């Protein structure tokens, strides 16, 4: 599937290649693009793709709806850039023009920088729908393109590599119970575990004065004992005996 | 020495999505919004890498990854030791393990660990090893979503 | 003859070979109650001498040189453009028919690279991590040319020129980071070349950039052991986290009842973690250790039965 605004330049690209409408090398270009040629077109390679393109006359309100925007961008505190989609197709030149909720970002808050748009000081005000335009450029022609994708904020919270607080890294003890814990930082983890190697093989409750999050692992063998602490960062292990 | 098993959807600095096509290749573009994307099952290893600051006196390692299409689970990414690619082929081999780098906050990088300093980027929306560099890293940069 | 001050500073002034570069007698603001424009109002003049760094005698400062390559301005000694001869101790004396004062200071010129290798040393210049967009600025420009002159500037990363990354861009005299990053650690160095005079004037700064753990992530001391799962049973170490902070003085120390090997290891982002280990009656005690920094106090005893 692809999509575009009528009167605005649309470029698409398909998975020796054969299909007013131009075509360049491999892309099927629409200058301009008017809804009567919103169909399925068809690509060939000497093997074959398809994809049904949909033109659309321009919102009537600000809001544009969700069947024209694109993946949504999930940033934080710690990534506050958006990039343009489908920009590089296009035959365009700094600078890119962007918007949010149909009002023009002009400041030094947001910083327009190749395909991106940085917004500095960014807090959870700055939610909503950013549309970008561009201008590409064909034969002394100047086409516009438009996109638009919602862009929301989470306060993140930071990740460390992981630290083992008990047991200590060279440590022996004496119905048998062991304890693995670990830190991780604190705030959201994509990926944080705690776990007991058994001779290099996965076996298969009250805490210290830690605001970190951390996570316990409890052995306990009822009649080279391992603790194992990852996430992104890497692993660390402290192996006990006893 | 399998650790631990993750699904998740990759997407790429510039905002845009990795996908597996029936009938399977990489493809990388942007898509539309609450369109379901792929998803891909990561299986965490120990690699041999020094944890390159985990500390002074700890002896921490970065992890190692390989994937598979969460479709079928016994397809994996590989890299090409001559041909530079990133390709789905059909225990993997060495050239289906990429040690993982985090980067930032939110996007990581798949180094081959087949080929020593070169990474997993997208080139042409599709998969191609590269090198690391600083006017270009964003090539090399992914984010992992649940 | 003169009342002597001494020698204003041991530290060499480092100044690089063949670029234009402004030196300032001290006299006005580490010895004297003066200013220049007073003293240059009360009627007595400010003279130079020096020791060339090979020589052991003192010579005028030749100002009869061709296109006036040293030049006095005011409270300045002005160098267009540096020479590798000039490395040596300098002397300002300010004097009258009453009155005399004199200091010297040590001028070291170096070389550099085509990748600016040198023996300067660089400032360094910490950058919050993924915290709002930053920028530096070349250091040092200020006094080398007029508002009406646009100068060229330049910047690299190590040997390599920037034209733009895809989180850094220069502007002019200003490098900025979208978001910093580790990656972008590295040594940045800026040349500024100008016209004045008819000839053409470089200027070069190197600042070495690294990323540092930002205030938003900044968290009272975190004590991972001692914790309550550990008992000693009869050495105890307590390990305490330090979120970076800039102005921060990080405390970890240990009590017996209330008084009396420290190591410390350092994060890719700067943040702190200390180790302080200690060690009949003597098991009977309370042992507790504490810590501090900006964003609060810690405190947790180790179990000693
Ligand atoms: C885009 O390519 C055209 C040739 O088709 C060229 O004339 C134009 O300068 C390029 N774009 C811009 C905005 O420079």
């Amino acid at each position: 599937s692809s999509w575009g605004l009528e009167n605005e330049a649309l470029i698409v690209r398909c998975p020796p290649v054969e299909w007013r409408i131009f075509v360049s090398r491999d892309r099927l270009k629409f200058l301009p693009a008017r809804v009567e040629d919103s169909g399925i077109y068809a690509c060939v390679i000497r093997k074959t793709g398809y994809l049904n393109v949909t033109i659309h006359k321009k919102p009537p309100s600000c809001n544009i709806p969700d069947y024209l925007m694109y993946s949504t961008v999930r940033g934080s505190d710690k990534n506050f850039k958006i990039t343009c989609p489908t920009i590089d197709l296009y035959n365009w030149t700094a600078p890119v023009q962007w918007f949010k909720n149909c009002k023009a970002l002009q400041e030094p808050r947001f910083r327009a920088h190749r395909s991106y748009l940085f917004i500095d000081n960014v807090t959870h005000d700055d939610e909503g729908d950013y549309t970008c335009q561009f201008t590409h450029a064909e034969n002394g022609t100047n086409y516009i393109v438009t996109a638009t994708r919602s862009f929301t904020v989470e306060e993140k919270g930071f990740s460390m590599f992981p630290v083992i607080t008990n047991p200590p890294y060279n440590h022996t003890m004496e119905p048998a119970s062991i304890a693995c814990s670990a830190c991780f930082g604190k705030g959201s983890h994509f990926l944080a575990d705690v776990l007991w190697q058994i001779n290099k093989t996965v076996v298969g409750n009250e805490s210290s004065s830690n605001d970190m999050d951390c996570l316990t692992s409890v052995l306990r063998i009822t009649g080279e004992y391992d603790c194992l602490a990852l996430n992104l960062h890497g692993m660390i292990r402290h192996t006990i005996r006893l | 020495s399998l650790l631990t098993q993750s699904p998740a959807s990759l997407s790429t600095y510039n905002d845009q999505s990795v996908s597996f096509v029936l009938e399977y290749v990489i493809n990388v573009d942007d898509s539309g919004k609450d369109q379901e994307q792929d998803q891909v099952l990561l299986r965490y290893y120990e690699s041999p890498s020094p944890a390159s600051q985990s500390g002074d006196g700890v002896d921490g390692k970065k992890l190692m990854v390989n994937m598979s299409p969460i479709k079928d689970t016994d397809i994996w990414l590989h890299a090409n030791d001559k041909d530079y690619s990133v390709e789905l082929q059909r225990s993997p081999p060495e050239q289906a393990f990429f040690v993982l780098h985090k980067k930032s906050s939110d996007f990581v990088s798949f180094e081959s660990k087949n080929l020593p300093g070169t990474y997993i980027g997208v080139k042409d929306n599709q998969l191609a090893l590269v090198e690391e560099k600083d006017e270009s890293s964003n090539n090399i940069m992914f984010k992992l979503s649940k | 003859r003169c009342d002597d001050w001494g020698l204003d500073t041991m530290r060499q002034i480092q100044v690089f070979e063949d670029e234009p570069a402004r030196i300032k007698c001290p006299l006005f603001e580490h010895f004297l109650k003066y200013n220049y424009s007073t003293a240059h109002s009360s009627g007595l003049t400010l003279i130079w001498y020096w020791t060339r760094q090979d020589r052991d005698l003192e010579e005028p400062i030749n100002f009869r040189l061709p296109e006036n390559r040293i030049s006095k301005e005011k409270d300045v000694l002005w160098f267009r453009p540096t020479l590798l001869q000039d490395t040596g101790q300098y002397t300002c004396m300010l004097r009258n028919t009453t009155y005399c004062s004199k200091v010297a200071f040590p001028l070291e010129v170096v070389q550099k690279d085509s990748c600016f290798n040198s023996a300067m040393r660089f400032p360094v210049h910490k950058m919050y991590i993924e915290h709002g967009i930053h920028k530096i600025t070349c250091p040092n420009v200020d006094g080398y040319f007029p508002s009406s002159v646009k100068p060229s500037v330049t910047w690299y990363k190590g040997c390599t020129e920037i034209v733009d990354f895809h989180n850094v861009l220069p502007e002019g005299m200003q490098l900025s980071f979208f978001i910093p990053l580790v990656s972008n650690n590295g040594q940045y160095t800026c040349v500024v070349t100008y016209p004045e005079n008819g000839r053409l004037f470089h200027l070069t700064r190197t600042v070495t950039v690294k990323v540092v753990g930002s205030p938003k992530d900044a968290l009272p001391p975190q004590i991972y052991s001692p914790n309550d799962r550990v008992v000693y049973e009869k050495v105890i170490p307590c390990k305490v986290y330090f979120s970076f902070i800039m102005d921060s003085h990080n405390e970890v120390w240990w009590t017996i009842d209330g008084k009396k090997n420290e190591s410390v290891s350092y994060s890719s982002t700067e943040d702190e973690t200390r180790t302080q280990i200690l060690s009949p009656e003597d098991l009977r005690r309370n042992y507790v250790c504490h810590a501090r920094n900006t964003k609060g106090e810690a405190e947790q005893a180790a179990k000693v039965k």
